[PDB]
């Protein structure tokens, strides 16, 4: 009964995450077809992408909750097809905007994407259906990644290409979606936690480091093209992404594979990978060389992992599948605006407005911070 | 007390392209935005495009990019303005204005910067 339901939100959430036009935005933003500057990408565009994304949390979460998951994940389809078609077809900076209120406004709708099988697939099917759609999406974006590598070297296909793709890969996403059951009933409307201290630490952790995540994410590109400018060097967005995603979901694999006392050596294990992804983005930012940088990416992201799903597993070892949307609803929206506060007074014309090549040296003092903070308490 | 000068503007057949300079003395600029604006008979001060002098950071407006360039040329203090495939749309006179960079500066507002210059005409005429 599970397996109908199960097949189509697999096929949907494979489609709509397979883009391989996502590496290569910047040298795309960017290029001879967008002419658009790194300065205003990074202070005027890429900034709205935060305040969206935190203005449509909460009433997104409560829509999706009251108009069932399906609306919601088609209303994520639809986001999806107009966004490229913007992308692909817009000019100028207030198209650009336009565009990433419409992508904050995706990244919103995608909690329906995760709340959608509990509705309709039996509490005994929860587990394994939650890690086909969690693997799935993350093949799909691997793969796309790759696939835009392997077009742009060796068919040498254009960027413009690449979004046309990825349209389509969003439109039949789309297709699929229109065909999955309506759930009869939803958690909330159609049926304290925080008190204990574990949970309020892991969760502070988890928020914090997440903001951290997604800030540097979200430059990380134009960093590269700021040390290796992609009008006139051979780059590999598509590759290094690609690898990246693999090395996450490796040090993902291997912590829920091995087996440890995390409520002993939880804080010294997280304080560790917090200081290795310091350290890494202190790389980013100090070295010259574009392969260092790339290093240095990889090992970000495959500490980060690393340390978000020790995060994860230690908030989530008491709390019940219905608290479970909640918690990390209220989590993702304390971690939304730590990003969205860091990016006024950082990134935002109306802040410092630091250009990538500063931003680096104060995420890495970020996480160097939080490290130096969460060590404390130790003694008196 | 700043002074900007500009220099170049003239009458120039549509289509062709015209390099604008604005040269700012009076004192030591390494940490100032140097903006462009045009104003039209019968419009508003309209925002061409600027430059941040420390970072080199550049910013333009939708209807001349792909065609205007801003660069500096820290050899006199000049900061340049090339303009390409110049239509009927572009008649103005362009002001180089100067702002003191600090926290939270809106580049594109002309009520930001303090120190404007004298204008020079670029009027384009069509065939
Ligand atoms: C899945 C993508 N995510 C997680 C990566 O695993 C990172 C996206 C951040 C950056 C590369 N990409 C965008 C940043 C800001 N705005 C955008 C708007 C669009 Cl339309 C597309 C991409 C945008
Ligand atoms: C982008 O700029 C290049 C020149 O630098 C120009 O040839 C091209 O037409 C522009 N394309 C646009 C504005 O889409």
């Amino acid at each position: 009964s599970w397996i109908y339901p199960t097949v189509i939100l697999c096929l949907f959430g494979f489609f709509s995450m397979m883009r391989p036009s996502e590496p290569f935005l910047i040298p795309y933003l960017s290029g001879p077809d967008k002419n658009l500057t790194s300065a205003e990408i990074t202070n005027e565009i890429f900034p709205v992408w935060t305040y969206s994304y935190l203005v449509l949390l909460l009433p997104v979460f409560v829509l999706t909750d009251y108009v069932r998951y399906k609306p919601v994940i088609i209303l994520q389809g639809i986001s999806f097809i107009i966004t490229w078609l913007l992308l692909l077809f817009g000019q100028g900076v207030k198209t650009m905007q336009v565009v990433e209120f419409f992508y904050g406004m995706v990244t919103a709708a995608e909690v329906a994407y995760y709340a959608y099988i509990y509705s309709v697939v039996s509490p005994e099917h929860y587990q394994r259906v939650s890690g086909y759609c969690r693997s799935v999406t993350l093949a799909a974006y691997t793969a796309g990644s790759v696939l835009a590598q392997l077009l742009v070297s060796l068919a040498n296909m254009s960027y413009f290409y690449l979004n046309v793709i990825s349209l389509a890969s969003v439109s039949v996403a789309f297709l699929f979606s229109l065909f999955l059951p309506m759930p009869k009933k939803s958690m909330f409307f159609h049926a304290e936690c925080y008190s204990s201290k574990r949970l309020f630490y892991w969760s502070l952790w988890w928020a914090f480091a997440t903001a951290g995540f997604n800030q540097v994410l979200n430059y990380v590109q134009i960093l590269w093209d700021y040390k290796a400018p992609s009008q006139d060097s051979s780059i590999y967005n598509g590759a290094v992404e690609a690898i990246a995603t693999f090395g996450g979901a490796v040090a993902a694999f291997a912590v829920g594979y091995v087996k440890v006392n995390w409520d002993l050596l939880g804080e010294l294990a997280l304080v560790v990978f917090s200081v290795v992804n310091a350290g890494s983005l202190f790389l980013m930012h100090y070295t010259a060389n574009i392969w260092a940088c790339y290093a240095g990416y990889l090992i970000f992201k495959s500490s980060y992992m690393l340390l978000i799903t020790i995060a994860v597993f230690q908030i989530a070892v008491n709390l019940n599948v219905e608290r479970y949307a909640l918690v990390f609803g209220i989590n993702t929206f304390i971690a939304l605006v730590i990003q969205t506060i860091m990016t006024v007074i950082v990134v935002d014309q109306r802040g410092l407005n630091l250009p990538v090549s500063i931003q680096f040296l104060v995420y890495g003092s970020y996480f160097a911070v939080i490290a130096g903070i969460f060590l404390m308490r130790s003694m008196y | 007390q700043v002074q900007l000068v500009e220099s170049g503007g003239g009458l120039v057949q549509a289509g062709d392209s015209l390099r604008l300079s604005c040269a700012a003395s009076g004192r030591t600029f390494s940490n100032y935005y140097m903006a462009w604006f045009r104003q039209a008979p019968g419009k508003e001060r309209e925002f061409v495009a600027a430059i941040r002098l420390s970072y080199g950071s550049t910013y333009y407006a939708d209807s001349v990019r792909g065609r205007f360039t801003i660069s500096k040329d820290n050899a006199k203090n000049t900061v340049n303005l090339r303009m390409n495939s110049l239509k009927s749309e572009d008649t103005a006179i362009y002001y180089c204005a100067a702002a003191e960079d600090r926290w939270a500066l809106a580049v594109r507002t002309a009520t930001t910067y303090n120190y404007w210059g004298q204008g020079t005409q670029v009027t384009v005429s069509s065939h």
